[PDB]
């Protein structure tokens, strides 16, 4: 089985800063390229972000640089390479933003090109 | 960037049967992929790379088309399945294509 | 007659795509210097001279880099044979004990951070029963804070403890030419205008393949192997904003990386036979060590690579470039070796210019690791040893990778920030031109002959 | 011809002619075909690969019309229905390559027929000089 | 193995001259002959591939002809530095082998 | 680019003839050129020896002076090498290597020749 | 027959049929002899093994009467002393279990008669190809 | 390849008969056919293996015979359910065929 | 015990034409069932297209339509499958999947069959 826990609903204020983990359980995480997106009352998707964790680099869309970052934590022990964290930190709300957020990952299939993401998580709504 | 359109938008059938979902991207030859998600859940995937399923979702399900237009047909239309469908290639995402009990 | 009838036609030419080990091959001038002062010369045998190299006529064949083998086993290979150049070295597990440590006796300013910590530490000698105070310099990414008094650690401690580098082997690498086991063979594609995948129509089969030096870095991909004539981009595919667009170009740019700073080897016994080797004093004047690019091959090289940029995107399209965005230090930078040490040299100042659709040098500032975590796995570090003099190595730019940020609705600009990642792009640019093929023997082919009974 | 006219008789060398010129230089592609720590293990694997394969290649060749022969004619018609083509457009104009795209849906019949072909021919070759 | 023979042997000629020269094979080799000339104590100068096009730089004013096995070399404005050693040579099969040898 | 030869001649019968033929300018790995030891005495006809194709193994002769001749190449030095053992004193001759093109290759190569040594036995 | 009504043409499938029925399947038998850390130590031997005994019995079979040809006839009569039988009794009756238990002790005088027939008949060939 | 023929094609008999159905095959057989019923739309159920003894949940009123090449059955009791498809089949070598086809 | 065939018929010629027979009740990895893909179209007579047995390898067909057919066989779903690539007009038919016994091994057989699927093909 292959897990994805996220945390709790917080409403929260103008102009703060949230912090969404995504704690990753189940496989082996520096294949697996994770990817964060939203989801707005009555507007579809839009996609925020994406992350490889064997060096962490990332890359956004167009309307995200500069006020958001994810980073990550791998485990350090000679025991179980498995589990994974990811933060993401975001800054600068705005009642637009007011949204749920689900962290997400590339799955083990064999017809996977990259962006078909099959593993999803229970995700967060926020509200500013 | 690269626009989506799905075909039927809102629709309202009846269980038992056949459908056919088509979007059509701008651009061709994609990675087309099919996503079904229940209100206010997980959204789950159907179909990656346009045609192959996923391991443990019913065989019911299945993704066809080509070039610049992409089916999604599913026949013997079950109970279960009254959700959205989405289809995507890789940063975009349609509009929503919803069936309903009538 | 009428009635042809079969023969079966034995070692007709025909192949079909596979999967297959492969098999070194090196120069004889690696076993000049001889018994492992490099890696790889007890593992695979020397070359034939001069590669057979027969070019063919009226073949159409489909190659294809990105779903392609053998830059796998590359990555396993050379992972490998580095295991088997740290295997017999010293464990260095006696070195992780608390350190008493100070600042380098340096005029200090408060703007800029001391890249040096001076710390002294308890050790053990060679007679288990005394006991030895020594004093080290150490560069302050590889030293921690533990929680008036500054007690620290070194930072792989609690991870693993991890192995020094015997100063017998080197670091610079040799050529490898790789070369096929008997029973297939290796096609070689030779146009100039070719991006990747498809149908190459002029092919040539080859014994062993060219000079592959397998260098690391993570940005700017040195030594390699250029192109023909033009500067070409190459792709998984262009739109998709998650695999790297790594671009290669012809003529070089030459970087001149220095440490001025004057080091002195000096040697502690742990034990028995453990000699450890640290930093002994620092001499002349202490300094920041630099990386350095001309300002005019830049400028010409960095419009010869947004002009054949602009192709894929439509022409009325500004293109900038911002540097590398974030992550951990080891895909900021670009991270190169020279010499027997290791640089993350900021590469700020190369990656920063619009461009419109109508004596100089750049200085770059660049800090000095030494625990290295060389591929990023949990119980390994590399220790490096110190070299003496200053420090000063000359390699040629060639090629860059690049990764796109989602440049979204309608607006004309789209940038492009450079940052590496993965280990196999930079072979993937060095291997793009061959693919290895199965011999099928045994055609079935009509005639008008009978067999006597 | 040879020389400095030749169509290059190399490894793998006239891969793009017509047939009837491949049909000479047949040897070159069968005698490059035996040659070629924890390395030597991966070496050795290598060779007792491609020992095995032409092995695999001899004993499929041998149970049937011939032994070693490299050049090879047996006892059963040719079909319509596997190539629809004349001899003058396979032997004139044909490439291996692409004959071997055309006729790709058409093995394991062929095999089967020449084992049938070699074992009936075996039996009777039996009978002939069993009765005499 | 296969032989070759040139004739004629010894020539000297006047100046704007035209010379024909021949040679013959063993066996058929219908394609193949190339064309060197060889000057005093010289590298031999080849004058063309194939006996029917030429080498470039080298004029127009030699030529070769035939089909088959004989074949036939003609000089049609002779220069006063033709007075050297002419070759035929086969490339049918291995080895190689020259003409006889022209004094001209 | 132009070809040196080496070696010299004046020497004893039954003995070790070698003669070197180096490239300046360019390299011998450069793929379809026809290599060629050819050579002449004078009074005598042209008499070919030897020829080979730069990018394969498989060499060639002449069968009726086979046992006496073998030829060597190798690119550590640029090195295209003639060895003549049990020499008569019909090798008085002058000695030409030489560069070919091989014409359904290579419309674009250049037709190289060295300038040939003189060897004379006693 | 086959199929239904099949005495079954699997590996070693009619290995208790009499040696009529076994004399057909014969290929069967012949294909499945190749096939097929401290681990891979262990499977190169195996698989070296295997082809080293298959390559013994290559090489003792080509230096009798047959090369290759898998069903093979020679010139040296056969003696009562070694079975006793009559034809229709080993070829009706007895398996080839049990025939191989029956010229147990008569084995390896069969094969040295084979070798002085082989090398006899190889220089008779010599002086006859020889003579004329 | 073997092919099979079915004598006759099409029939229509009274209640209570004796319908008698050959077939021939292009080379001796001489063990080897089956017997095969279907019914309109459905799965063939077979009369019976090897021409001489049947399979259970058959009753005794069907019947083959024959030796060698020419094989017939016979339906001695003609119930009102045999209006249907039947088929002789081979299995002496790969490929198996069929009949032609019993339009009874 | 039933054997339950799957596979849509509706679609265009010169595609792919997939047929999937599996078992219930039972497993297919029981030995010596010779298993059989019969094909008929309405008007037309019984025609033969693969039969194989349980526990081999070996597989066989008819050499008439062997370009455009294939057959499977796997446990880990207990699926018995029929490929078909460039169909005509003429493979409109009903399909049926059969496990016969083999007589001299088994007396203690059930000879299924499969209920017959309907492929159109326009
Ligand atoms: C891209 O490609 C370029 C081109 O090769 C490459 O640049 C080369 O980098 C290497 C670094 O490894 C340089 O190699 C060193 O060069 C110095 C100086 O060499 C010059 O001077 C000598 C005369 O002494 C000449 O013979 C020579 O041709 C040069 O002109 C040498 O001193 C180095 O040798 C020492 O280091 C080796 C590694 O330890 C030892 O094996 C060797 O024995 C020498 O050891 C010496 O130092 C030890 C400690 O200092 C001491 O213990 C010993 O006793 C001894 O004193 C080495 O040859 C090379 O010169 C560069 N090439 C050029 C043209 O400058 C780039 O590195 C490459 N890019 C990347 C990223 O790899
Ligand atoms: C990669 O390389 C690039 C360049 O090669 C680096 O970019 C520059 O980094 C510096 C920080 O390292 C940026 O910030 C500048 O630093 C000055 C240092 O002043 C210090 O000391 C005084 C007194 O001790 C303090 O008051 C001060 O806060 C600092 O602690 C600042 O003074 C600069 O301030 C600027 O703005 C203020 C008002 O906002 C003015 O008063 C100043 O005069 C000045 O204009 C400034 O903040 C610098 O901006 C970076 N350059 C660019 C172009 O952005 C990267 O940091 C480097 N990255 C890595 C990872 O190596
Ligand atoms: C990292 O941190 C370490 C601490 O662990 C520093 O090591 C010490 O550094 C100081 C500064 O140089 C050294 O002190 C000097 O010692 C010189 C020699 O003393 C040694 O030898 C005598 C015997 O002759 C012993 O008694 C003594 O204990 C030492 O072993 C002195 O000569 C120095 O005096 C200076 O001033 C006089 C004034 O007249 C001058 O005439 C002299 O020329 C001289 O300039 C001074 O006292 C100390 O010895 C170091 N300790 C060790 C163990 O080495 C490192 O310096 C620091 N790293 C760096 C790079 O600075
Ligand atoms: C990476 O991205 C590019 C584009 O996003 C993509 O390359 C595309 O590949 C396909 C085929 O490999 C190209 O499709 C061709 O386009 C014409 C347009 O008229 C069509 O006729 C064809 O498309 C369909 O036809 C095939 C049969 O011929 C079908 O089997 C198939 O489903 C196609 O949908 C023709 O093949 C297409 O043009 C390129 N795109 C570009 C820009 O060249 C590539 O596949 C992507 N890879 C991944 C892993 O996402
Ligand atoms: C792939 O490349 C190979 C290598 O070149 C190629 O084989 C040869 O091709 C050339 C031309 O492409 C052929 O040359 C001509 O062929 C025609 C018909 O085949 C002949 O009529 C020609 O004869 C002329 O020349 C004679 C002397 O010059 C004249 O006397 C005569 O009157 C004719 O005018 C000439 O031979 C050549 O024959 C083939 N080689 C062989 C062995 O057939 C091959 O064709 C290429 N394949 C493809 C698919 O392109
Ligand atoms: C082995 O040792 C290494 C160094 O000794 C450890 O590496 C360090 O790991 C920490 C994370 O555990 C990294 O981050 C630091 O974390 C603290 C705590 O963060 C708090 O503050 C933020 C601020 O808003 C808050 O949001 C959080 O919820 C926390 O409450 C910070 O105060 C530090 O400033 C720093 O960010 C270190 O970066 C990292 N250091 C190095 C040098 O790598 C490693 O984790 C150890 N491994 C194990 C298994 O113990
Ligand atoms: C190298 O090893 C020596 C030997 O163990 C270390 O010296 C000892 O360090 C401890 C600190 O943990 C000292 O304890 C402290 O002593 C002071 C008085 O000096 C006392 O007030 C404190 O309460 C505390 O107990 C200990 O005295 C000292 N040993 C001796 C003999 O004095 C040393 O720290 C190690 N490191 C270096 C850089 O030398
Ligand atoms: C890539 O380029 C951008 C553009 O300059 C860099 O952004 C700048 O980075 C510096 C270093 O972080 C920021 O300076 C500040 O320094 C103080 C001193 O300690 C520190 O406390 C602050 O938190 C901050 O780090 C500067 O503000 C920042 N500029 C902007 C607009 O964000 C970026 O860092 C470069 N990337 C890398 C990896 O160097
Ligand atoms: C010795 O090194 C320490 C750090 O190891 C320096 O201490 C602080 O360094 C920071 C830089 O990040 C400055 O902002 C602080 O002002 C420093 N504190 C003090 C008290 O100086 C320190 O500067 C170094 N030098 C000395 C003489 O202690
Ligand atoms: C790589 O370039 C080649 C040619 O340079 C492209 O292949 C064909 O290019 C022509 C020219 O526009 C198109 O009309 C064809 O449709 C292309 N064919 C195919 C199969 O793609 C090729 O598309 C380029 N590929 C990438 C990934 O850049
Ligand atoms: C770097 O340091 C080394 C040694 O620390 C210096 O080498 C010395 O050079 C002088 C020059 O005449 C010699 O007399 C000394 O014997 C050398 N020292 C040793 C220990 O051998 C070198 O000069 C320094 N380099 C720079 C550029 O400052
Ligand atoms: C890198 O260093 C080399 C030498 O270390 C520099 O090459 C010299 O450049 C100057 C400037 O024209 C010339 O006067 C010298 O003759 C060159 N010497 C050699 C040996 O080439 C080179 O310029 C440096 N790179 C940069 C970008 O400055
Ligand atoms: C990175 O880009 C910025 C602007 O995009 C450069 O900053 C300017 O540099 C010019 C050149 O001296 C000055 O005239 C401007 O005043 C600068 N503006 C600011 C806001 O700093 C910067 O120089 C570039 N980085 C490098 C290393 O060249
Ligand atoms: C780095 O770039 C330089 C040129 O910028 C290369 O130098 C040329 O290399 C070829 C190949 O050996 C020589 O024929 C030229 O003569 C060289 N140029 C000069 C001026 O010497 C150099 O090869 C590149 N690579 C390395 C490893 O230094
Ligand atoms: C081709 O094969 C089929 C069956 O394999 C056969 O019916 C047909 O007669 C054959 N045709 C020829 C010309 O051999
Ligand atoms: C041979 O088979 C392939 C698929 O296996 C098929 O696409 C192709 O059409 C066949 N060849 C011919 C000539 O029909
Ligand atoms: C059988 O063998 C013995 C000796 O080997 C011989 O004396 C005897 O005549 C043989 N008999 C026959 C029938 O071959």
């Amino acid at each position: 089985q292959v897990q994805l826990v996220q945390s709790g609903a917080v409403i929260k204020t103008p102009g703060s800063s949230v912090k969404i983990s995504c704690r990753a359980s189940g496989y082996n995480f520096r294949d697996y390229s994770i990817h964060w997106v939203r989801l707005i009352p009555d507007k579809g998707f839009e996609w925020i972000g994406w992350i490889k964790p064997l060096w962490g680099a990332v890359s956004y869309a167009r309307q995200l640089q500069g006020r958001v970052s994810m980073t990550r934590q791998l485990s350090q022990d000679p025991d179980d390479p498995d589990w994974g964290v990811a933060y993401m930190e975001f800054s600068g709300l705005t009642p637009a933003d007011t949204a749920e957020y689900f962290c997400v990952r590339r799955g083990s299939c064999d017809y996977c090109g990259d962006f078909p993401w099959q593993y999803w998580g229970q995700g967060t709504v926020v509200v500013v | 960037e690269i626009v989506l359109t799905q075909s039927p938008g809102i629709l309202s059938l009846s269980p038992g049967e056949t459908a056919t979902l088509f979007c059509k991207a701008s651009q061709g030859g994609n990675a087309m992929t099919w996503y079904q998600k229940r209100r206010g859940q997980v959204p789950r995937l159907l179909i990656y790379d346009t045609s192959r399923r996923a391991s443990g979702v019913p065989d019911r399900f299945v993704g066809s088309g080509s070039g610049t237009d992409f089916f999604l047909t599913i026949n013997k239309l079950d109970r279960e399945d009254f959700a959205v469908y989405y289809c995507q290639q890789f940063e975009f995402f349609g509009l929503g294509s919803e069936l309903e009990v009538h | 007659a009428e009635n042809l009838w079969v023969t079966v036609y034995y070692g007709v030419p025909v192949w079909k795509d596979a999967e297959t080990t492969l098999f070194c091959a090196s120069d004889a001038k690696a076993y000049e210097t001889e018994k492992h002062n490099v890696w790889a010369t007890h593992a695979c045998v020397p070359t034939d001279p001069n590669p057979q190299e027969i070019h063919l006529e009226n073949v159409t064949e489909e190659f294809n880099m990105w779903k392609n083998n053998m830059v796998e086993q590359m990555h396993t290979d050379i992972i490998s044979l580095w295991d088997q150049s740290l295997k017999p070295c010293v464990k260095l597990t006696p070195l992780c004990v608390t350190l008493q440590c100070t600042n380098v006796t340096n005029n200090i300013t408060d703007d800029m951070r001391g890249e040096l910590k001076n710390c002294s530490f308890n050790m053990t000698t060679e007679l288990r029963d005394k006991k030895q105070k020594v004093y080290s310099l150490f560069y302050r990414l590889d030293v921690v804070q533990i929680n008036s008094n500054k007690e620290y650690r070194l930072i792989n401690c609690n991870t693993s403890a991890c192995t020094q580098a015997c100063p017998k082997v080197s670091f610079e690498p040799i050529p490898i030419h790789y070369c096929a086991p008997a029973g297939f063979a290796i096609l070689k594609c030779k146009d100039k205008k070719f991006n990747g995948t498809g149908p190459c129509p002029s092919v040539s089969t080859v014994q062993c393949t060219h000079g592959i030096k397998p260098v690391v870095s993570t940005q700017l991909l040195l030594n390699g192997s250029l192109a023909e004539e033009e500067v070409m981009i190459r792709s998984e595919n262009i739109t998709n904003n998650a695999k790297n667009i790594l671009v290669q170009f012809n003529t070089p740019v030459q970087i001149n990386c220095t440490r001025p700073n004057n080091n002195t080897r000096k040697s502690i016994r742990i034990g028995p036979g453990q000699a450890f080797y640290a930093t002994g004093d620092i001499i002349g004047d202490i300094r920041q060590a630099h990386c350095n690019v001309s300002k005019a091959t830049w400028n010409e090289t960095l419009g010869k690579v947004v002009k054949q940029l602009r192709k894929h995107f439509g022409n009325n399209t500004i293109i900038r470039f911002a540097n590398s965005s974030g992550g951990d230090l080891e895909v900021t930078t670009h991270s190169f070796n020279c010499g027997g040490e290791f640089f993350y040299c900021n590469t700020s100042g190369l990656f920063n210019s619009t461009w419109i659709s109508n004596n100089d040098s750049i200085t770059l500032p660049c800090r000095i690791k030494q625990i290295i975590n060389m591929w990023q796995r949990i119980g390994q570090c590399m220790y490096a040893p110190p070299i003496q003099g200053v420090i000063r190595c000359v390699s040629n730019i060639t090629g860059l990778i690049l990764t796109r940020d989602g440049g979204s609705t309608n607006s004309t600009t789209e940038t492009f920030r450079p940052g590496g990642g993965d280990m196999r792009d930079n072979w993937r640019s060095e291997l793009y031109k061959y693919k290895v093929v199965k011999i099928e023997p045994l055609g079935v082919a009509p005639t008008r002959c009978k067999r006597r009974v | 011809a040879v020389g400095i006219g030749a169509v290059f008789l190399g490894f793998l060398g006239a891969a793009g002619s017509t047939m009837g010129a491949a049909s000479m230089t047949l040897t070159v592609q069968a005698r490059n075909l035996l040659s070629g720590t924890v390395w030597g293990i991966k070496q050795l694997q290598a060779r007792v690969l491609a020992v095995e394969r032409y092995l695999r290649d001899q004993q499929l060749l041998g149970i049937w019309g011939c032994s070693g022969k490299l050049i090879c004619c047996t006892n059963v018609p040719w079909n319509s229905s596997w190539s629809n083509r004349n001899l003058s457009e396979i032997w004139d104009n044909m490439t291996w390559l692409q004959w071997d795209k055309e006729i790709s849906n058409y093995t394991q019949i062929i095999y089967g027929l020449l084992e049938e072909s070699q074992n009936q021919q075996e039996k009777n070759e039996q009978d002939l000089l069993a009765l005499d | 193995d296969i032989q070759m023979t040139q004739s004629p042997s010894s020539l000297s000629a006047s100046v704007g001259d035209r010379v024909t020269i021949t040679c013959r094979a063993s066996q058929d080799i219908k394609n193949s002959l190339s064309w060197y000339q060889q000057k005093l104590g010289k590298a031999p100068r080849r004058l063309m591939h194939h006996s029917s096009t030429l080498e470039t730089g080298v004029p127009s004013r030699f030529s070769g002809s035939g089909y088959g096995t004989e074949f036939t070399l003609s000089i049609n404005s002779l220069q006063p530095e033709d007075i050297a050693a002419y070759y035929c040579q086969q490339y049918e099969d291995f080895p190689l082998t020259f003409g006889g040898g022209t004094q001209v | 680019v132009q070809l040196v030869e080496s070696g010299p001649g004046v020497m004893k019968p039954s003995e070790t003839l070698s003669l070197i033929c180096a490239v300046s300018g360019d390299t011998i790995s450069s793929p379809y050129y026809f290599w060629s030891w050819v050579r002449q005495p004078r009074g005598k006809g042209l008499e070919w020896i030897g020829g080979l194709y730069s990018n394969t193994m498989d060499v060639y002769y002449n069968p009726s002076l086979q046992s006496r001749v073998t030829i060597s190449r190798d690119t550590s030095k640029n090195h295209f090498s003639l060895k003549v053992t049990s020499v008569t004193d019909t090798d008085t001759a002058v000695y030409y290597c030489a560069r070919e093109r091989v014409v359904a290759h290579n419309y674009y190569g250049l037709d190289l020749w060295g300038q040939g040594v003189a060897v004379t036995v006693s």
